[PDB]
């Protein structure tokens, strides 16, 4: 933003992947690690 | 509310009187239509003697009047004055009014209030002289309300012919034990924003209350200065710091002390004001011949203490002028004057005091103990 | 009723005593739409000193902070039919101001009325609606040609209350909602104040064009007042009546006094001859008997139009306006610095709002007015 | 007689209290916190030692503004009780219309206490015998507070109708229908049921008002009720009333 | 005074809607000398300005006034008289309301005008005085 009244979200057009994990960069944007649930 | 404005034009000349009545008869029902019924019936065509019911008639219901209107309905009672029952109705009207319970809302319809005031009694002598009347004459009871000076202030403000007799009758009313600090305290604090306006006359009023004896009115005197000094603006400020500095040199013992006491209280209330109108406040020293120890004491501790806050070494020129007169008295055979400069310096140091201060001080002090030797 | 018999029943239907002995109440306890798992357990006699009360996870997170006050409750309230009335209260109360919290909109009704609606509407309107799509903003035309945007803020229930309308213009916009009234209705009241107000557009734009306008830099449309440069280091300040604007605005003239006194002079002297049949440069130009600069270069003509005290432009919003009444130093000021600067001099000398005193840079006596 | 006794802390904070108290009619105090102490029972006790009925309208107003300061909200009971002590009286008393300093302490108290303040005070005095315009004028102005909310408003119908319909209920109720409260059909039944069942302006006016504003939800059965209740020539603006049951027609 | 703070009024549009409150309300007012310099007023409105925001409800406005200024057409003699006096300078000013005013003058002069030829009084000289108990006064100054 106290923290949040009602839940507003986008999608990132990504399809389902399991296990998400983030690498913060900061250097330039966030990257993450997922595995897809087809097996990518 | 539109149908009724549309009244006049609608009916003769004849069906007057029991419409009157009947609006009347609406007029005790609802407070809503107060303004508007009055509008009409001041355009209608009515018998005086039913006007003056009317007039009775509002003004018991005179506190009920939700406050935007009040205003408007006082312009109706004023309007509605002869010469002879001035004093009746100014009386009730003065009885039945608060100032307390009003209270940007409250106050701008109040302002709006005064200024209807203002315009009465500009454009019609005789309710100035019947309204103070109508306070001097209600001497017997203490509870008096913030409105009885917010109003003399304001007469005192416009037509000038009252002036004395306003200030006998203020004086009658504090050696009388009526008005008082809480009073004035409470006035000051509540209705600033009209009085600002009338900084003047305050003035041309306080310094003719110092003038005379009897410490409850010079006391008085002193919140005078001390509130204008406090609340108003910095045109004000000035015009206080100087009339004091008259005050002062010109003087008497009395006067003079309690000149001091104000002093002292205007720069431990608000130093940094006081700091740019120091100027004046320093040209008192060209006048010392009246001053008597004490005062000249009181009147040192103000200078200095004044002199050593620390962003107005910009102008230490009032210290090397103190230094200086300093130097001439401390220089006298006279003991008269010798005294003077003793005390002056010693108590210079002192305020100093809270290593350029400590050379000053040694200096200062050697040199008072070889004179005094 | 009186006795907490029926009474209980009335005001807390959904609280239905499990055990013969009333002993363990268990139930919903309702407030604004919403019903609350809620079981009470009392002692073997009636009294709420101790008492048991589970709850939801629900309720709990519902009634934090408010901990302290129902285990105050508990003990001060005398009967528990009172004690549910109180806490009824509460609960509303605590989700009054959580409102930012529990908010939904319901799917049939809405959703479609409003795309009905925005349809109804006309697609080259539309210019922007929030993906909880609860603004939506939509634009209009001046016959003029000039692009006027609205926006609405809708609640759950569009059509029962008002949606909120934020419009830019500067008289005070009054929407006739009703609930039968939608989007195309305030629609042409809008288009209907713009028309109306077309007057006042017609003649900002044309100030805007043909003139140095200096302190609404890039001007929204709301803004009223239009300080216009004019010769050099002089400005007229010209506040403008939305209902009237072809009729002479309050105008007046900032710079050197020896050189203002001649525009003010002239001003009263033909002010007559203004006429609201034409526009305000159009009147300002044969009434002041002068013409202006368009844009002699705005940016950086040939002065440094910085203070010279503070050597700066826009400090908090002021501008440099002050200057001196002096041929050789014309030097621009502002109301703060020139304050703060001669009200330390020595030399300076209050009257009732004015201080008199020596221009920093030349020394010759200079006025300021607050 | 009901031998009750106030709590130690009260009775030994009594005098405290009354002093502050006196001071106001001439930030809230760390005593009105000890008001959270009293149970319903115990508050009416302490009010009545307190001769809270006898403070001036001024110092009413000061209390007022105290307790809408004071830290947490009082539970509903002891907020009643604190109600009737202050107003009841009060108002049963009036004779010509509220001063505005009493309108105003009664409005502005209101606003936050909204379902207790009406509660206690709206039936007694339109329940008391001689009910007049001095008293009707102040429930038309509390039902016309821009702060009493829609669900509020809503409250404040459900109460009205529970008691016995005259004129000065109708003016009460004409009032807060003017603002165009939402009603539930099964409320909107209750209140054209109790308006079917006549000579005067104010009802007519009354029935003219729901028969206008809410036609979306007047039944068949509600319109022949309205017709039955108008039928008399009697009642003023019978015309108009006739051309309205047309219209729902 | 009015005249001499005209130019106030030329300029300034509340300034003559705040005055147009009072006039209309002097208007009806009691005392005599009241209507008297209400309609002093109204004249010099109209004998200095067009308009008193579309030039449509300019003119209707002004017809209001007219409208008002009608019914003072039915007054004692002193309003008509400075009614007519008045006329003059709004025609030779405002042109614009020429035929407003002189049908209105027209239908006041048939009052007392007869048309017919061979009726040698041509005018009803009695019907121009007004006598109230042996007070026997002049209205309508033909
Ligand atoms: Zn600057
Ligand atoms: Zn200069």
């Amino acid at each position: 933003r106290p923290e949040e009244g009602p839940g507003g979200l986008p999608p990132m057009l990504c399809p389902a992947s399991l296990n998400i994990c983030s690498v913060v960069s900061l250097s330039g944007g966030t990257k993450l690690l997922a595995l897809s649930a087809k097996g990518r | 509310h539109d149908i009724i404005t549309s009244l006049p034009e609608i009916l003769g000349d004849s069906q007057h009187a029991d419409v009157g009545k009947e609006l009347s008869d609406l007029l005790i029902e609802n407070t809503s239509l107060t303004v508007p019924i009055l509008d009409v019936l001041s355009s209608l065509r009515l018998d005086p003697n039913f006007l003056l019911k009317v007039r009775q008639l509002v003004m018991d219901k005179l506190s009920s009047i939700r406050l935007e209107d009040l205003p408007v309905i006082i312009k109706f009672i004023l309007h509605s004055v002869t010469a002879m029952d001035t004093l009746e109705v100014i009386s009730e009207l003065r009885e039945k009014l608060d100032l307390q319970h009003c209270v940007s809302s409250g106050q701008s319809c109040i302002i709006l209030l005064f200024d209807v005031i203002k315009s009465a009694i500009r454009y019609e002598k005789t309710i100035s002289e019947a309204w103070i009347k109508a306070i001097e004459n209600t001497a017997s009871v203490s509870e008096h309300k913030v409105f009885d000076l917010v109003m003399l202030f304001i007469i005192y403000s416009t037509n000038t012919q009252t002036k004395k007799y306003i200030d006998r009758v203020l004086r009658n009313k504090i050696r009388s034990g009526c008005i008082q600090e809480q009073l004035l305290q409470s006035t000051f604090s509540v209705h600033y924003l009209v009085l600002k306006d009338m900084c003047s006359s305050i003035l041309s009023l306080a310094q003719s209350l110092l003038h005379s004896l009897d410490q409850s009115i010079i006391s008085f005197g002193s919140l005078l200065y001390k509130y204008a000094f406090k609340f108003f603006d910095t045109y004000c400020q000035q015009e206080v710091v100087g009339a004091l500095v008259t005050h002062i040199c010109s003087g008497n013992e009395a006067e003079v002390d309690t000149a001091l006491d104000v002093l002292l209280e205007l720069v431990v209330l608000n130093p940094s004001a006081m700091m740019m109108n120091a100027v004046f406040v320093k040209g008192i020293l060209d006048y010392l011949d009246n001053i008597s120890p004490q005062q000249i004491r009181k009147l040192f501790y103000v200078l200095s203490t004044l002199a050593f806050s620390k962003q107005n070494e910009a102008s230490s020129h009032i210290q090397d002028d103190m230094h200086l007169v300093i130097r001439k008295q401390l220089s006298s055979t006279v003991f008269k004057y010798k005294l003077i400069g003793i005390i002056g310096a010693v108590t210079m140091a002192g305020i100093m005091a809270a290593d350029e201060q400590c050379t000053q001080v040694t200096s200062l002090l050697q040199l008072v103990h070889s004179c005094s030797e | 009723m009186a006795v907490t018999e029926a009474s209980l029943l009335r005001q807390c239907p959904l609280l239905l005593p499990q055990n013969r002995s009333k002993t363990v109440y268990e139930g919903f306890i309702s407030a604004q739409g919403r019903d609350f798992h809620l079981r009470i357990v009392l002692p073997e006699d009636l009294q709420l000193k101790n008492a048991r009360l589970l709850c939801s996870w629900q309720l709990r997170t519902i009634l934090s902070g408010y901990h302290r006050i129902v285990q105050q409750r508990m003990q001060h309230s005398p009967d528990l039919m009172s004690f549910m009335m109180e806490l009824k209260m509460l609960l509303e109360v605590a989700l009054k101001n959580r409102q930012e919290l529990y908010a939904l909109p319901p799917p049939p009704q809405f959703y479609s009325s409003l795309i009905e609606e925005i349809g109804t509407l006309g697609w080259d309107k539309l210019v922007y609606a929030d993906t909880c799509f609860s603004t939506i903003k939509l634009k209009a035309e001046d016959a003029s040609g000039r692009e006027h945007l609205i926006t609405l803020k809708l609640k759950a229930k569009y059509p029962a209350e008002s949606p909120d309308y934020f419009v830019d213009f500067p008289v005070p916009f009054c929407a006739s909602w009703t609930p039968q009234s939608s989007l195309i209705s305030i629609y042409s009241q809008f288009l209907a104040a713009i028309e109306s107000l077309k007057a006042f557009w017609d003649v900002m734009d044309e100030i805007d064009e043909k003139t140095w306008v200096l302190e609404p830099e890039k001007p929204p449309r709301s803004a009223t007042a239009r300080r216009i440069a004019l010769g050099n280091n002089v400005s007229i300040n010209i506040e403008v009546d939305p209902r009237h604007p072809t009729m002479l605005p309050e105008c007046f003239f900032l710079g050197a006094d020896h050189v203002v006194k001649p525009l003010g002079i002239k001003l009263s002297r033909n002010i007559h001859l203004w006429d609201p049949e034409n526009s305000v440069l159009q009147n300002l130009k044969d009434v002041l008997e002068i013409d202006f600069p368009a844009r002699a270069i705005l940016e950086k003509s040939d002065f440094t139009m910085d203070c010279g005290i503070c050597y700066a432009y826009q400090l908090d919003g002021t501008i440099p306006d002050q200057v001196c009444d002096n041929s050789q130093c014309g030097q621009p000021f502002h109301q703060i610095c020139l304050y703060e600067w001669l009200r330390g001099l020595l030399t300076s000398r209050q009257s009732f709002n004015i201080i008199f005193g020596e221009c920093p840079y030349c020394s010759k006596p200079i006025t300021l007015k607050m | 007689a009901e031998s009750l006794e106030l709590p130690k802390a009260i009775q030994d904070q009594l005098p405290r209290l009354q002093q502050l108290l006196k001071t106001l009619e001439e930030a809230p105090p760390v005593e009105l916190q000890l008001l959270h102490e009293c149970s319903p029972s115990q508050m009416d006790l302490l009010c009545a030692q307190l001769q809270l009925p006898q403070l001036s309208d001024l110092g009413l107003l000061r209390l007022c503004t105290w307790l809408l300061a004071l830290s947490p909200d009082l539970s509903l009971s002891n907020a009643t009780v604190l109600t009737r002590s202050l107003f009841l009286g009060r108002i049963l008393s009036l004779t010509s219309s509220a001063s505005r300093l009493l309108t105003t302490a009664l409005t502005s108290f209101c606003a936050k206490y909204t379902y207790p303040v009406c509660s206690a005070l709206l039936d007694p005095v339109l329940q008391a015998p001689g009910t007049g315009p001095a008293q009707t004028e102040l429930l038309c102005c509390l039902v016309k507070m821009e702060s009493l909310e829609p669900d509020a408003q809503v409250l404040m119908l459900g109460q009205i109708l529970e008691l016995p319909w005259k004129e000065e209920t109708f003016l009460v109720l004409q009032s807060l229908l003017e603002r165009q409260v939402e009603m539930t059909p099964e409320k909107f039944s209750v209140l054209m049921e109790k308006l079917c069942k006549t000579t005067s302006m104010a009802y007519a006016k009354l029935m003219l008002t729901v028969m206008t504003k809410y036609q979306a939800n007047i039944t068949e059965t509600q319109r022949l009720g309205l017709a039955m209740a108008l039928e008399p020539n009697t009642t003023f603006l019978r015309k108009s009333l006739k051309a309205a049951l047309k219209h729902l027609g | 005074l009015l005249k001499a703070v005209q130019p106030l009024l030329k300029v300034s549009m509340s300034m003559r809607d705040c005055l147009i409150l009072v006039l209309r309300k002097a208007m009806f007012a009691n005392q005599l000398d009241a209507r008297k310099s209400a309609v002093a007023g109204f004249l010099l409105l109209l004998k200095n300005f067009k308009v008193l925001y579309n030039s449509v409800a300019n003119e209707t406005f002004c017809l209001e006034i007219m409208d008002s200024l009608r019914r003072c057409l039915s007054q004692q003699a002193d309003v008509r008289l400075m009614l007519y006096e008045g006329f003059y300078d709004v025609l030779r000013r405002n042109s614009q309301l020429a035929n407003s005013v002189m049908q209105t003058l027209l239908s006041q002069l048939k009052q007392f005008y007869e048309p017919k030829p061979d009726l040698l009084p041509p005018l009803k000289l009695e019907a121009c005085i007004l006598t109230q108990g042996d007070k026997i006064s002049l209205q309508e100054p033909l």
